[PDB]
């Protein structure tokens, strides 16, 4: 048995794909073209993002308001649709053993960018207030939204941020600090991660094409997903997390991929399962071509060749920064819940590097899978990997 | 929970650092004067040990770096990719990570020194290979734009924890509050204070 594995009692995905189960599901299943245009992010420049493409809560409670953003009114609109079924469930245990550890690298800074733009051009007199822009802010909202009293707290390591979330709560649960860890991670729309990721030259000029011959970077999207877990049973558990730094360059991957097979490695490890027993890996799968190039070759040094069926979902959810981990998670509990899809990758010639691993190309799962696996490579050389089971 | 702490150092800023030696001049010059803190903070309390993981915790991170990334975006040019590149959360734990050549893994935290010592405790607890966690936490007072912005002097602090024979105990993470790692200096290096009112208990 798993030593560390962590029941996923309860989930909640909104992203790009859309916010009722069966779209979602739909939309990773089919050629659905998910990803928006806007005029309004870049100047000079649309770009296509992934767009949470619905209504948001038109309000925070009283008591929350000067904290109030649309990222915490992302987290509440997602929170809200299991929030019933959670306070039946918590019930039964010590308020103080109710903990929370969420991932973002954007809070609420888009609410402040009007206010920060009229400082810069004029009206030097103007009192921002930065509270709702801190990362911490989401963590400790959600905690006074729910009214729970266990450790609540932020991490914020860009792309992987919501995955350590993850693994966070699964450790919590297993030092016998909580006996309910709300993760995941909400991320937003804004002019510092889009011009930022420009500046890089990260940015595919149209739509991103993963492991692409002629790939060109990212989309960027928006997510909000969270995961309710215990170390009771669940029709998916999370099983394993493997972590690692590659500790190369600032803003570019180890070329060999040292840092990202051993995350991978330790992933599987840690769930007490080999390379073999996987049957679906959903790549981090950028469309950056430093990205694609690195991962495929620390696929291929764990899992070998044409051995287990990948793809990334970044062209129908953006990659959505802090929040990529969760949503992709949330992906992969759907994926093992129903014994019937896996998510299609992008329709385009592999890049020949790449073409030795078996990419999805059609929906149907012919065989049923027992682990999926979730890579999470971000700055710094911050690299996760989780392992998922029945 | 309760832990062993060990090597705690507090650090302000100062006209040079001795920890930086080992970092080559150029990039050592190139370091944000909140990043000089942090990893001459980290080297200090490791003296010498290295960890099996590394917390990081800073409530705001370089919020100036930002400020000037920002204005640019918002005057519609194009930033610096360098300093965007560095004005991540986690650019420190990744900047120490390849100047100091230690490849240990790392997370970086939005959160008190509490929720910190908090982290560093479930990853000891519940990982078998984790025995030693090096804990730094860091910052430097908001840009003057903001509202809520008081100053202080910067500072970064850390320590090394363990699990066995444990000196200290945390009775309480709910408050979390103005219990920073400031107060927590003045409470540890108090000979006298066994307790606080921000929930530690020395033991």
């Amino acid at each position: 048995a798993a030593p560390m594995a962590v029941g996923i009692q309860f989930s909640v995905g909104l992203s790009a794909l859309g916010c009722e189960l069966n779209q979602i599901k739909q939309a990773l299943q089919q050629p659905q073209q998910t990803l928006s245009l806007r005029d309004d992010l870049i100047a000079d420049r649309d770009v296509w993002v992934g767009q949470y493409t619905h209504p948001l809560c038109s309000s925070v409670p009283d008591a929350m308001r000067s904290v109030d953003s649309r990222n915490l009114r992302f987290a509440l609109t997602a929170l809200s649709k299991i929030e019933t079924e959670l306070k039946a469930y918590t019930a039964s245990f010590e308020n103080k053993r109710l903990a929370i550890v969420v991932g973002t690298s954007t809070s609420g800074i888009a609410d402040n960018e009007l206010l920060l733009k009229q400082y810069f051009q004029g009206q030097t007199d103007l009192s921002i207030s930065h509270y709702p822009q801190e990362m911490s802010c989401l963590a400790k909202a959600l905690q006074q939204y729910l009214g729970w009293e266990g450790p609540a707290y932020t991490i914020s390591t860009a792309c992987s941020s919501s995955a350590k979330a993850l693994a966070a709560g699964q450790r919590l649960l297993h030092a016998d600090l909580a006996d309910v860890v709300l993760v995941g991670g909400v991320d937003t729309l804004c002019k510092l991660t889009l011009n930022g990721f420009n500046s890089l030259e990260s940015l595919s000029a149209h739509i991103c094409q993963p492991c692409g011959i002629s790939r060109d970077g990212i989309n960027i999207g928006e997510a909000a997903a969270f995961f309710v877990l215990s170390k009771e049973q669940a029709p998916v558990m999370l099983m394993g997390a493997g972590e690692t730094m590659d500790a190369w360059h600032i803003s570019a991957p180890h070329p060999e991929g040292k840092g990202a097979a051993l995350a991978m490695q330790r992933a599987l490890d840690m769930a007490h399962i080999s390379a073999q027993e996987v049957g679906y890996i959903n790549l981090h799968g950028t469309a950056t071509p430093q990205n694609d190039a690195m991962e495929i070759k620390a696929v291929r040094q764990v899992f070998g060749v044409y051995q287990v069926a990948l793809s990334s979902t970044k062209h129908k959810t953006g990659h959505c920064l802090g929040a990529a981990g969760a949503i992709e998670a949330f992906i992969c509990e759907q994926v093992l819940k129903d014994q019937s899809w896996l998510p299609l990758h992008q329709n385009v010639e592999i890049d020949p590097d790449l073409v030795d691993q078996n990419y999805v190309q059609e929906a149907e799962l012919t065989q049923p899978i027992r682990y999926v696996m979730s890579n999470s490579f971000a700055f710094g050389g911050s690299n996760i990997s989780l392992v998922f089971g029945v | 929970v309760t832990l062993h702490l060990a090597h705690l150092t507090l650090t302000h800023a100062q006209p040079s650092y001795a920890a930086l030696e080992c970092i080559p001049a150029m990039q050592r010059r190139r370091l944000s004067p909140l990043a000089k803190l942090a990893l001459n903070t980290a080297i200090s309390s490791l003296d010498g040990r290295s960890a099996d993981y590394i917390v990081w915790v800073s409530k705001y991170g370089d919020e100036a770096k930002t400020l000037n990334i920002l204005q640019d975006v918002l005057n519609d040019q194009t930033p610096s990719p360098t300093q965007f590149s560095t004005s991540v959360h986690n650019a420190i734990s990744g900047l120490y990570s390849i100047l100091c050549q230690d490849d240990t893994p790392s997370t970086s935290l939005s959160c008190s020194w509490t929720e910190g010592l908090i982290e560093a405790y479930a990853l000891l607890k519940s990982m078998p290979e984790i025995k030693r966690v090096l804990v730094v936490a860091y910052d430097e007072p908001l840009p003057n734009i903001y509202a809520e912005a008081i100053n202080f002097p910067a500072y970064a602090m850390a320590a090394v924890v363990t699990l066995e024979q444990p000196n200290l105990q945390i009775t309480a993470w709910t408050h979390t509050d103005e219990a920073e790692a400031p107060a927590f200096a003045h409470f540890w290096q108090d000979a006298d204070q066994l307790t606080s009112a921000f929930g530690w208990n020395k033991c």
